[PDB]
RNA sequence: GUAAGAAUAAGGAUCGGCUAACUCCGUGCCAGCAGCCGCGGUAAUACGGAGGAUCCAAGCGUUAUCCGGAAUCACUGGGUUUAAAGGGUCCGUAGGCGGUUUAGUAAGUCAGUGGUGAAAGCCCAUCGCUCAACGGUGGAACGGCCAUUGAUACUGCUGA
RNA sequence: UACGAUGAAGAGUUUGAUCCUGGCUCAGGAUGAACGCUAGCGGCAGGCUUAACACAUGCAAGUCGAGGGGUAGAGACCGGCGCACGGGUGCGUAACGCGUAUGCAAUCUGCCUUUCACAGAGGGAUAGCCCAGAGAAAUUUGGAUUAAUACCUCAUAGUAUUAUAGAGCGGCAUCACUUUAUAAUUAAAGUCACAACGGUGAAAGAUGAGCAUGCGUCCCAUUAGCUAGUUGGUAAGGUAACGGCUUACCAAGGCCACGAUGGGUAGGGGUCCUGAGAGGGAGAUCCCCCACACUGGUACUGAGACACGGACCAGACUCCUACGGGAGGCAGCAGUGAGGAAUAUUGGUCAAUGGACGCAAGUCUGAACCAGCCAUGCCGCG
């Protein structure tokens, strides 16, 4: 399932823009509620911070706690850094990449040009969203619904997009000096050993 | 009386099958003797692995291929070469 | 039951009549005869032909009859 | 040939017509604790002219079961 | 302690008695009920809980809470004992699940509806 | 592949501490709640209802049976003065342990080789189902056992 | 400043307050799961854990006319093969049952494969059919009778068996393999012609089936003695094969605190869950071994059974009856009643794979492949 719900409320509740900074995000910058307004509770548990920092993670991209778990016992099998790995297979998403090419601007909208048969991966369409990109794919738009309305509407130091072919050419997979994002993997990796 | 026959181990709706010589008195997908080949039916070609290096040796032993046995064993060789005295 | 068991209960009858019969013939020779030694011989291969006697068996009983008789 | 069984004992008791009971001991690793056990078995040979006593160190050999409980015989007698 | 001493004897590992014993080791048990009354908490505690005498199919006489408020429970009703203590009643070691066959469940109840077996409204 | 149409589809548990989430209304040791501490005797963040919040999600809670936390049967990995724990004290059988040097064997111990340790299953790697589950292939593993060839530092046996 | 190891969290609660020991509870994972609330799909997997309780009805093992007489207009019978496979259950069993490693110089082996020597003459019967019955039925009794790849005589055949007599090789004791004479004894089958399929004996291989052995095989010592064919031996009867397996005789032996005996429970393993590991808890679904087929016993046929859908006898249930007597066994698939908190269609097809028969065509296959029901579990999407 998805969240399919307000991510002002989602942005408020963690301070941090993470589905575009735009509206909303000032004006009552405070999480959401008739309590969540007034002065917070100051005394926050580490089990607190810790569940937050991997519920942040958990919205940003659109992942349950089911496949998160499963993605997180699946790249700590890999001997490195199992944070970094998680993030990576995290980020190895297509519709992830799809939202970094420039096309859906919003990984909500990712996860929803990529489940109608919009875009093709290396050849024939993929319509799955948690399609796992490895280093060395091609990704394209399908001829159809290559000249729609919005995704030349809405049209990294990975990926290789060209605009003339709607190319984009996953390659060369980032690791986490590269990847952009306010969260701490340690903290996850901790709550999941708890 | 040992035979060469098929055993299915695939998926639902696609099978995979192992040519396998057995004696006729044991189940299909059971016990075995030796693993000889192998039979995937998903692709044109039709693909095998056949080891003639055990197949004629099981042949003169006195196994007993049946009709998709004796087929299989019929493009990829060893018959040609069992029949050679 | 079925056709082919309503055909055992009456082939097996007319094969153990001849059985008993064939297997009592010489039983009683055996037993009174502990030289005639050369007629019961025939009569113990006979059954291993017919595999009554299990012809190793049958070579047992050949090898202890011509063994006392000396 | 093919090198039948053959195990190393004393001889136990000697009160049997033509037949022996011998005791092998062995150091098995516990299964748990990791210390060596010393384990019996006493095992009965065949003996021909009733030469060996109790306390000898006989060398006996598996053959084929030559009575029930029997299955043994001696054919290196070592120490007496 | 010693190494020998263990060969000898090893550690004594106990069973670990259970709790809810006289169900069979079965997650639910049908039976029929013979007194329904009310009794007293030990301390400091003042109420009047419900409680029921049941006897299970096994041919077991137990003690069962009534949860909640609202039923029929008559003298011959077909109740369906699941498990569950309770630390105010000295006896009564198990517990009525409403919504079963025979036993009702509750009205204007909104927000623990799963439990106490409540139709969505 | 073609044609209308956001249309045909979200609920359960929890919010005093453990443990993530607080305000009001009604009852006044009653009704009730409860895994433990325990709450309610008329201003209840613990009972019922309303609002808001948290978690999971086509699932959510309870029960029943197991492992972990439990170092709470402890070889790894606990103790016996006062918390449970030194026999009332000696002798001694079986058993357990063994001062120094030296010679022999190699039973324990160590190393190599051959056979076996079925297939399936777990793990690793790689391919086909649009991904996954699933399936194919390969390796590792199967801590084990039998035979044989060596080493002799330590334990066992024999001699001094 | 390398190597491998990807792995180990706590909290509440005794007191006016503190430390320590110590018990209870919670935070996690999992399930042949059940109940309450809720509910959109797809792929795959699973589905009586309790009464091995009792079963209405349908199907589940048949095939060969290229063995024979061949009838009505095919069926049925003699004969060959199969039915000992596949399928189901875990009652019983604490044990060479199972796992593991070997041995058989104490073993057998249909069908299968490869070689050698051959398939020559004869005969009396009897199925089926016909003539009469005795019976409600089941079923069965008389007469004369026609065939076979049915059965039975003689001659023939060895690297066949036995006995006597010479030998070589070789041990692991009993002795093992091969060769040579002599004596005795044991086979056949043909389908009118061809093709095609067959038959007998000997040897080797493969496969399958047995016996023995070392090690590991739950709890109770508020179970300390047990065993009398029992322990060993001498001769016979034997079994495929050694063996107290059985019998006759002699001796008093054999096991036991390193747990005999007795009682309770239980099919075993590869494995599943959990755990950092060492360990702990179970033995659904998949595979291998063992035991069973209403409760017990016995034997025949057959290479192979003391035989799930074969026989006989006894016992308890259900049914038919003319009261004399008879027919039964879903621990096979789908289903019914009961029991339980709880687990499904009286479905389709031999189209693939396997199995039986057949030269083949071909027949059967509730094995098997599909389909229906149950959010039961995993994964994916909305």
């Amino acid at each position: 399932a998805r969240y399919t719900g307000p991510k002002t409320k989602i942005a408020r509740k963690f301070g941090e823009a993470i589905f575009g900074d735009d509206k909303s995000f000032e004006k009552r910058n405070y999480p959401p509620g008739q309590h969540g307004m007034a002065k917070k509770r100051g005394k926050k548990s580490e089990y607190a911070v810790q569940l937050m920092e991997k519920q942040k993670a958990k919205y940003s991209y659109g992942i349950l706690e089911k496949q998160f778990r499963n993605l997180f016992e699946k790249a700590s099998a890999t001997k490195g850094v199992t944070g970094e790995v998680l993030l990576q297979l995290c980020e190895a998403r297509l519709d992830n990449v799809v939202f970094r090419m420039g096309i859906a601007p919003s990984r909500r909208g990712a996860r929803q040009i990529v489940s109608h048969r919009h875009i093709t991966v290396n050849g024939e369409v993929v319509n799955i969203p948690s399609y796992h990109l490895k280093p060395g794919d091609k990704v394209a738009v399908r001829e159809k619904s290559k000249s729609l309305e919005a995704i030349e509407r809405s049209l990294y130091e990975w990926i290789t997009w060209n605009n003339d072919l709607k190319e984009g050419t996953f390659v060369s997979v980032p690791a986490r000096l590269q990847i952009p994002e306010n969260i701490k993997e340690q903290l996850i990796v901790e709550l999941y050993n708890k | 009386s040992v035979k060469i026959r098929l055993q299915r181990h695939g998926k639902k709706g696609k099978p995979f099958y192992w040519v396998v010589a057995a004696d006729a008195r044991s189940k299909r997908d059971g016990k075995y003797l030796e693993k000889i080949g192998t039979y995937n039916p998903n692709t044109n070609p039709a693909t095998v692995e056949l080891n003639l290096d055990s197949i004629v040796k099981w042949l003169h032993q006195g196994a007993q291929p049946t009709d998709t046995a004796r087929a299989i064993l019929s493009y990829k060789g060893a018959l040609l070469k069992h029949h050679l005295d | 039951n079925h056709k082919s068991a309503l055909k055992r209960i009456r082939s097996n009858e007319k094969r153990r009549v001849l059985n008993r019969y064939q297997h009592k013939t010489t039983r009683n020779a055996i037993k009174a005869l502990r030289a005639k030694l050369s007629t019961v011989i025939s009569m113990i291969d006979k059954l291993a032909k017919k595999n009554i006697i299990h012809d190793n068996k049958a070579s047992n009983l050949k090898s202890k009859l011509t063994k006392h008789v000396a | 040939r093919n090198l039948r069984k053959e195990r190393i004992g004393v001889v136990t008791s000697n009160k049997m017509d033509k037949s022996i009971v011998i005791s092998e001991v062995r150091k098995v690793k516990h299964p748990l604790y990791g210390k060596f056990v010393l384990k019996t078995k006493k095992y009965v040979a065949h003996d021909e002219t009733n030469d060996c006593n109790i306390g000898d160190t006989v060398r006996i050999s598996e053959t084929r079961p030559l009575s029930k409980t029997k299955c043994w015989r001696l054919v290196e007698i070592l120490e007496r | 302690p010693t190494i020998q001493q263990l060969v000898r004897t090893g550690r004594t590992q106990i069973t670990k008695k259970s709790k809810s014993v006289a169900l069979d080791s079965c997650p639910q048990r049908r039976g029929v009920c013979t007194r329904v009354y009310t009794t007293t908490p030990k301390k400091p505690n003042s109420a009047m809980r419900k409680v029921a005498r049941v006897r299970l199919t096994n041919g077991n006489e137990v003690n069962a809470y009534i949860p909640g408020e609202g039923h029929n429970l008559q003298e011959h009703s077909i109740v369906l004992v699941r498990g569950g203590r309770v630390k105010d009643l000295p006896g009564v070691r198990y517990h009525i699940v409403r919504g079963a066959l025979d036993t009702s469940g509750v009205a204007g109840r909104t927000q623990r509806r799963s439990k106490y077996g409540a139709k969505r409204p």
